[PDB]
């Protein structure tokens, strides 16, 4: 089954004392399959899971055009994205 | 539909367990356990300075409301202190949690 899809978010940076400026990213989002049962025999969990993580992204950079001091910001945008090791 | 499913099963190994005493004299028998599985919506995002990656990461766990003692049958003699039972953490009904994803033998 499983399900990991690319979604589009806009976001917006509101700052006070820098310019309002907008940011377009994709965030992965989605329904992966999992169990987990609690193992006696080692007194924790037995886990085995799926979730929906970028497998690769893209890190994005913008100015912040700030009144005392312009910033440089670094986003990581999403390119594929997959229901993958939970742990990795 | 509850992102879950609550089944008891038996696990392969407990399927019958095995457990050895001082003395070399052993108790099996089945033991079910419970059993949580679906499909958790999960999420991960990049976000501002570090970490950049943010995990909604969730699987399906078991509500412990109660502890199981359940018992070995087929017993060799002198089952001493620790087996002839063992204790198993007990519920009715699994959630999305994120507990499972943080003793990774912390």
């Amino acid at each position: 089954n499983n399900s990991c899809k690319k979604v589009g978010v806009e976001e917006l940076i509101n700052e006070k004392g820098c310019d309002l400026m907008i940011i377009r990213i994709n965030r992965c989002r989605g329904h992966c399959f999992s169990f987990t049962f609690p193992n006696p025999l080692t007194k924790k969990y037995s886990v085995h899971a799926k979730c929906c993580r970028m497998v690769e992204w893209e890190m994005l950079e913008t100015e912040l055009k700030c009144s005392k001091g312009n910033r440089n910001l670094r986003i990581p945008s999403a390119t594929q994205c997959e229901c993958f090791d939970c742990l990795v | 539909g509850k992102e879950c499913e609550f089944a008891m099963r038996l696990v392969p190994g407990f399927n019958p367990l095995r457990q050895v005493d001082a003395n070399g004299k052993e108790c099996r028998g089945n033991v079910e356990l419970p059993f949580c599985k679906g499909y958790c919506k999960t999420s991960e995002s990049g976000t501002h300075g570090f970490p950049p990656r943010v995990q909604n990461s969730k699987v399906c766990t078991l509500v412990t409301t109660s502890t199981r003692k359940v018992v070995l049958d087929d017993c060799d003699d002198g089952a001493d202190e620790s087996v002839k039972f063992v204790m198993v953490p007990h519920g009715t009904d699994c959630e999305c949690s994120a507990v499972p994803l943080e003793q990774h033998h912390s």
